[PDB]
């Protein structure tokens, strides 16, 4: 009920409540440019999701655990006390570490169920 | 303890250029205000600027393709003087210039006669004739279509989806660093394209008062855009009753031109008030006040020469390019007419080799006019910040519409982020 | 009933809608019924826009005429004229320019009264036409104008679907509706008072108008057979060209290789006089048994909408139509030769047919008519119909009028016992 | 065949969405209705996906049926409606029925989320 | 570790452990918007025909459509250990509309069998 980024200023544990109100919102040769590359960065972030297994999902749980290098931070200071965008900024240059960490175990859980599925 | 949790449609953003939509496709308004929010907003980044200045090039250019070139109308000129009754200031202003013009048949010329502007023309020398018009020794000449028109129209840029747009509505804000007070748009209100080089008009006042705008305020190579927060209304008239004739020049090429005038022929004049302007700047003073020495004189003076497009001050009132004369308005230390030269050929922003031909409208032309901002320019602390000097100087057109997108700026959506959570998945 | 939402992806249902179709060169549907409405069909102004824009994209790049507004001396053709064609012909003389810039030339030709106008000099007698209100560009004689099938296509996620019913009078539920991605080939076939090489009806004559009370719409008639219409120039036609430029060319009729005679276009009496049987038959459908029906002449425009237009090999043949209609319920019509034509309905542009070389002679199927009603409030039952002109769209309209575009909606929601857990 | 059982009772026609579907995706007027098909192609499936049926063509959900959408049974819904009168029927309530179900999956995530953190 | 298509050449088991390297890959003036566009449309319709399938979200997918000797009667040992990626395509040519069609139908019928069983009450 509060539009497009109404929460952008909220709580991270208060913004995680509004994530379809923004996922909603993400869908002459330079208007063409401009619905391609919309279209472009929809589809890299949901084959992104996908690799990590996280594909049809907006809150997704992982196997990956977090580390205190990336922020040695309690969950209250984090969920409670800071919005998503100063979160995003504290963890810049981190992102790529934890992509390759979510990718990296995606495809051992896929090669872990599928020999639990091979079990007769 | 904590694993990362991946979550789609986190509010963050990053700063972006993209390419923006032009609406006018008229579109629903929305706006989301953002609580609890701080934005760094620059206005001389701002890419907004640029793409606006290249899509009203792009539009200029696209309308003046399928109009009449003026090409067989690059000939020698034979000019004499105007035989109505003229004062003493337009002596030698306009000119009756005959020349034999071509017709829809490739072999039969036709003698005409049409006055011109004297800035419109150039000497040349010749046993049978005396001018020739000023740009067909440079670029060729387009005439404009009579029916479109050159009136701003507002529009509204539009971010695409996966962008949006943030609008500042602080009070007082002075271009550049932190607004607190942030709303996101998807489309920016409507915006005057308002073609001027000195003062502005048409546009956005500030809400509380008079702010003064610089990328560095100590650099005087930079511009000064002044906001007022209340308008000073202008004046404008060409008094003369002018009949405008038409001869065709080719099988689909139609010329108009200045026929004769009806009456004394009398200058081209705008008033402004005297007690409005002079409250004007004083508050623009004031306000420069706080940027400098609080017992530093600042004086106005007159713009430098060289180069009319930029010494005067330029509007488009009716479909007449004026140039009026703001020497009288700002000879002040710290009502008023302006004499408006007018001219028909007109080389627009800084551009050479595109050369438009405005064709007169019968009657007179009247206009009435918000005067919304001011450019200044300082003249360089000579004196040791003992005395500025402040000029009505010129600028590029940026400027102007620089000056009406600096409460937006362009993000671009980022949905993805991670946070450590308790929920770990199997 | 302890339901529960179910989403269903891939249902097989639309929504009106108008998309962008494009141009290249069958699924029945039992049990479905889908109302049609060909006067509001977005495809007839996409197919009219379309080939504007082609007409002139083809146009474009060709040889401007411009250095021919020039003032022609023309006399009399010396040849042997028929008393029909005396003034129609002029053996004009001008001179023009040439490759280089310095230099001219003199060219006679041979020009229909119809492409020149008097001027007001001593010298020179006449101008080519509309010299005066635009540009001349002649057409490229490589690209041809012969119709060609063309195929509408619609985007993936859109779908066509083409009505199958008999006697289906343009509006209101079809029963037989099939699906398809492409229409059949169309061809653009230009005409004003008849529609020549369209589709014909599979069981009888077809009016189809929009609000055939109101007399100020037009009437089409589609025919269930095809009246043979012969359509000829008896003129052997010599064609000379000229340079006028680097790399330009200019061609016109030289001279007539024998006796000249005007265009005769011949329709059979027999086939003609049932075909206007069968249309007094179902117009009396829509007016009374006793209804007495007139077919007059057209009137209440120039050339352009009171004849029959007809390209036929390039030349576009003006037909009178006098010798049909003309009744109250071989003909070899005289037709007229024009060429600086203005295509469309439009003022600003002008295009020159290039004559072509020896004897045209094409042989077209009237499968369609245009007919307006003359009206009045007197309750006379005379009523009196016309060949009257309009819009190209009704050409194109005679066409494309049992397909309408529909926007699939695959995501849909029903009512099940199935709870998700 | 494509839309072959629009005119079939529902409950034949929902045996046919795989024949629905792929017909879904497949100078400047072709490039911009390709654009457009991809638009609305992304449109339904971020639609499916916030509702927590992405990936699949017959999604069963958490909302309840209410009686003031259509006081039908299932035996005249699906054994005597075709598909093109039920969406008649229903789409003044349309995009109230997304809302809730939106809603839906809003809650199941979130309980999702906890369940999996004991 | 071994690049976008470093595996092509190695075994059909070593290949299947860098699916994601290659997925990456596939996704990143009229002339240009026409290769962007044909892209966006290959991904999709391979997206869409692993959806009809239910592998969605899924790299490695598997499903209840039994192999025929018919389509290759080699052991998993020779395929997977010695054999390549081009060269099973090449062995599975002619076959792969027939799979792509069993897949579809064992889908739509593993469809209505869980919304049957999610009918239980
Ligand atoms: C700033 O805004 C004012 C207010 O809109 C502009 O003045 C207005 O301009 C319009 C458009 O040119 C004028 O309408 C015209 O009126 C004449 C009357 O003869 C008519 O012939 C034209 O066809 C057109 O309708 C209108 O009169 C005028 N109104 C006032 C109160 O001034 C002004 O031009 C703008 N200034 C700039 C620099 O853009
Ligand atoms: C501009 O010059 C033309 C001549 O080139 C003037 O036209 C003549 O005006 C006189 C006025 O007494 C007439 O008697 C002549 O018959 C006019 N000649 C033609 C050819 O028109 C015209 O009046 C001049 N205009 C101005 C404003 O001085
Ligand atoms: C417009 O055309 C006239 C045509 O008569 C020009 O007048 C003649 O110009 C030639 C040279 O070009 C002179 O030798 C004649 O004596 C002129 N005739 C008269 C009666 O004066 C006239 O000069 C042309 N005007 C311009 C400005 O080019
Ligand atoms: C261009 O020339 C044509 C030919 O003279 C003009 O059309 C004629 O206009 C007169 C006006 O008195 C009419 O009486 C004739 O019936 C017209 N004849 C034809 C064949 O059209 C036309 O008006 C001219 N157009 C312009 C803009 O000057
Ligand atoms: C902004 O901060 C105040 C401080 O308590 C809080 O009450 C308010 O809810 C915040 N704004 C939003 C949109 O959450
Ligand atoms: C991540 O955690 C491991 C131990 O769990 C540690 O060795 C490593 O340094 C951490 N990452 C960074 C970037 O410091
Ligand atoms: C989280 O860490 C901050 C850092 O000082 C501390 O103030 C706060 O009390 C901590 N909260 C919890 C719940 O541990
Ligand atoms: C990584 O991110 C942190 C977050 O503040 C930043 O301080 C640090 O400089 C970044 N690393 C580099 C190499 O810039
Ligand atoms: C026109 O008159 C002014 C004075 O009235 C004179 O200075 C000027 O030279 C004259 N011009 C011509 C071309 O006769
Ligand atoms: C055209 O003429 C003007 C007249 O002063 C001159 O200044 C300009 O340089 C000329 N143009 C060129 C390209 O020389
Ligand atoms: C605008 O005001 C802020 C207030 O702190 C100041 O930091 C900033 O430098 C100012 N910018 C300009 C361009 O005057
Ligand atoms: C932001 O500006 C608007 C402009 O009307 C005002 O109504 C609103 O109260 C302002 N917000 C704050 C937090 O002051
Ligand atoms: C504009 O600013 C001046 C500054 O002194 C103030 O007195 C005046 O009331 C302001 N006007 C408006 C309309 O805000
Ligand atoms: C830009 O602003 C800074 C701020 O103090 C000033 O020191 C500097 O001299 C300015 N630039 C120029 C070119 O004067
Ligand atoms: C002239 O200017 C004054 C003040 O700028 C304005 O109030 C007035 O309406 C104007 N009058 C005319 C006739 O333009
Ligand atoms: C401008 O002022 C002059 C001075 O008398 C006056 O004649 C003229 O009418 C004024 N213009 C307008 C538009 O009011
Ligand atoms: C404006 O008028 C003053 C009056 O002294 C004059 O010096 C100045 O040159 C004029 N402006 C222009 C651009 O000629
Ligand atoms: C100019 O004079 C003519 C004389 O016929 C008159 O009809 C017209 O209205 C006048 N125009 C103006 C603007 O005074
Ligand atoms: C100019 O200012 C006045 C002052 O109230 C305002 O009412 C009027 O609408 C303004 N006109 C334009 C064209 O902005
Ligand atoms: C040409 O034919 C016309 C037809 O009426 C006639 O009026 C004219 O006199 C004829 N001229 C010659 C030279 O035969
Ligand atoms: C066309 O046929 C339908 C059949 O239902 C009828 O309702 C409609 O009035 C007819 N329209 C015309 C113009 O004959
Ligand atoms: C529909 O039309 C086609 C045309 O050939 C015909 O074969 C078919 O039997 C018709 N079906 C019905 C139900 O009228
Ligand atoms: C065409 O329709 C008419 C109805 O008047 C009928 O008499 C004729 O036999 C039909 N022709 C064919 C070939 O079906
Ligand atoms: C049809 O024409 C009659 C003529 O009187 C008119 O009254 C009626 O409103 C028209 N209907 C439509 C739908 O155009
Ligand atoms: C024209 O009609 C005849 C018989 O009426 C037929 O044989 C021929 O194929 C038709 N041609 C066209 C082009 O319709
Ligand atoms: C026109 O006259 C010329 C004069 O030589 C002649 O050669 C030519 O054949 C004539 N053309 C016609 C069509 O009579
Ligand atoms: C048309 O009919 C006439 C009848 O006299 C005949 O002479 C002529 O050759 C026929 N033409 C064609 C093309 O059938
Ligand atoms: C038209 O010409 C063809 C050529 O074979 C001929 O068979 C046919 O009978 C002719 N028809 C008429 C009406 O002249
Ligand atoms: C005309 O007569 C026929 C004869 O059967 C009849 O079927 C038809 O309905 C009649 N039409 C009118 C308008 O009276
Ligand atoms: C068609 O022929 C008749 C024969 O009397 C004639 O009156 C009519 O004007 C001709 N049509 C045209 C458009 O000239
Ligand atoms: C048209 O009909 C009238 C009615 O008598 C007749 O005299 C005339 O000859 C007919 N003309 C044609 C060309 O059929
Ligand atoms: C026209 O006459 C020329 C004379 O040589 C001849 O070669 C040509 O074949 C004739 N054209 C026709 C269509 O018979
Ligand atoms: C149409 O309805 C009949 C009614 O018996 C049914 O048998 C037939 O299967 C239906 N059509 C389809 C495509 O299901
Ligand atoms: C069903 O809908 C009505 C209004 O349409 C609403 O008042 C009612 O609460 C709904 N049912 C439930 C169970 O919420
Ligand atoms: C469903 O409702 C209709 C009401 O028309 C009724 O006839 C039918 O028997 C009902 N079906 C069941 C299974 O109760
Ligand atoms: C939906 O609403 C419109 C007006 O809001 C109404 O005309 C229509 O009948 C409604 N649909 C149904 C199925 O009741
Ligand atoms: C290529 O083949 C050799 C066979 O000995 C194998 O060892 C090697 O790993 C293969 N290459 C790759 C990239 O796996
Ligand atoms: C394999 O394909 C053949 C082809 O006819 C078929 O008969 C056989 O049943 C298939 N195998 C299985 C296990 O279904
Ligand atoms: C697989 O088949 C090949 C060829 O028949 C054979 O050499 C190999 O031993 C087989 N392996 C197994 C594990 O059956
Ligand atoms: C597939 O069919 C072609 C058709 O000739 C054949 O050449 C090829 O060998 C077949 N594929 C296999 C794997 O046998």
């Amino acid at each position: 009920s509060l539009g497009f980024l109404g929460a952008a200023g909220s709580t991270m544990g208060a913004a995680s409540m509004t994530l379809t109100v923004q996922a909603r919102n993400l869908l002459g040769i330079k208007q063409l440019q401009a619905r391609v590359l919309a279209v472009e960065h929809y589809l890299r972030d949901q084959q992104l999701l996908g690799i990590w297994g996280c594909s049809g999902k907006l809150i997704c749980c992982t196997n990956v655990p977090w580390n205190s290098s990336w922020s040695n931070r309690n969950l209250s200071e984090i969920w409670d006390n800071m919005t998503w965008l100063q979160w995003d900024k504290e963890i810049s240059n981190y992102t790529q570490i934890i992509y390759g960490l979510l990718e990296e175990s995606q495809n051992q859980q896929e090669k872990n169920e599928q020999d639990l599925l091979a079990l007769d | 303890n904590l694993w990362v949790t991946v979550y789609y449609g986190v509010p963050v953003w990053k700063d972006a250029e993209t390419t923006l939509f032009c609406a006018s496709t008229d579109p629903n308004p929305q706006e989301i205000h953002l609580e609890n929010v701080t934005e760094e907003f620059n206005m001389w980044k701002n890419n907004m600027v640029e793409q606006m200045h290249e899509d009203i090039i792009s539009l200029w250019d696209q309308s003046l393709k399928p109009c009449v070139k003026l090409t067989p109308l690059c000939v020698g000129l034979q000019c004499t003087n105007v035989t109505n009754n003229i004062t003493d200031d337009m002596r030698g202003e306009l000119k009756n210039c005959s020349f034999n013009a071509t017709t829809e048949l490739r072999n039969k010329r036709q003698k005409v006669y049409s006055l011109f502007y004297r800035l419109d023309i150039v000497p040349m020398v010749d046993l049978w004739t005396n001018y020739r018009l000023i740009s067909c020794n440079t670029s060729a000449i387009t005439q404009a279509c009579p029916k479109v028109s050159f009136e701003p129209i507002p529009i509204h840029y539009c971010a695409p989806a996966g962008f949006a747009i943030l609008k500042c509505k602080d009070k007082k804000f002075n271009g550049t660093g932190p607004c607190q007070n942030v709303s996101t748009v998807q489309c920016t209100h409507g915006i005057k394209p308002v073609v001027s080089t000195q003062l502005l008009l048409n546009g956005s006042l500030a809400e509380e008062e008079v702010i003064i705008r610089s990328e560095n305020i100590t650099n005087n190579a930079k511009n000064i855009l002044v906001q007022l927060n209340t308008s000073v209304q202008i004046n404008c008239t060409r008094p003369n009753n002018n009949t405008v004739k038409s001869i065709r020049i080719g099988p689909g090429q139609a010329f108009y031109y200045t026929g004769d005038i009806i009456g004394d022929i009398r200058q081209a004049h705008c008033n402004v008030s005297k007690a409005t302007w002079n409250e004007t700047l004083g508050k623009v003073v004031k306000q420069l006040r706080k940027h400098f020495g609080n017992n530093t004189i600042i004086r106005f003076a007159q713009s430098s020469g060289g180069d009319l497009e930029v010494t005067t001050h330029s509007f488009n009132c009716g479909g007449e390019f004026f140039y009026c004369n703001t020497s009288g308005l700002f000879n002040s230390t710290w009502s008023i007419t302006l004499p408006c030269r007018i001219k028909q050929i007109i080389n627009m922003w800084q551009r050479i080799g595109q050369a438009m031909y405005a064709p007169p409208i019968q009657g007179v032309i009247r206009c009435v006019s918000n005067i919304t901002g001011l450019i200044l320019t300082r003249d360089g602390g000579s004196t040791n910040s003992t005395t500025e000097t402040f000029r009505p100087g010129g600028g590029d057109m940026r400027d102007n519409w620089r000056s009406e997108l600096y409460k937006y700026k362009v993000v671009k959506i980022e949905p993805l982020g991670v946070a450590p959570t308790r929920c770990k998945r199997r």
